[PDB]
């Protein structure tokens, strides 16, 4: 608050605090067939019934 | 002293569909047999009488 008529502040105040990140960890698990994998990806580039 | 000769066999195989085997089997080469689990084929088969 600005100063004046019987009003003494405690005046401005400044911190500079270093804070931490904190790291997670989260795991997942995909499974996918081998026989996909590859009937999706052949190097004759024909089509497929 | 001499070195007379350097020699080496090289390997030769008649694959399966040139022996006379394939006479009794019928060949049908299919893509990714790891796709199918069981091949559980029915035939309803009838007799004369």
């Amino acid at each position: 608050i600005a100063h004046g008529d019987g009003r003494r502040p405690n005046k401005q105040r400044q911190y500079i605090v270093m804070k931490a990140c904190n790291k997670h960890h989260i795991g997942a698990e995909i499974e996918l067939a081998a026989a996909d994998i590859e009937l999706l990806f052949a190097e004759k580039e024909t089509p497929l019934d | 002293e001499a070195l007379l000769g350097v020699y080496t066999n090289v390997v030769e195989f008649v694959k399966f569909l040139e022996t006379a085997l394939a006479a009794a089997c019928v060949n049908t080469e299919f893509k990714d047999l790891r796709r199918m689990i069981d091949g559980k084929i029915q035939f309803k088969i009838s007799m004369p009488t």
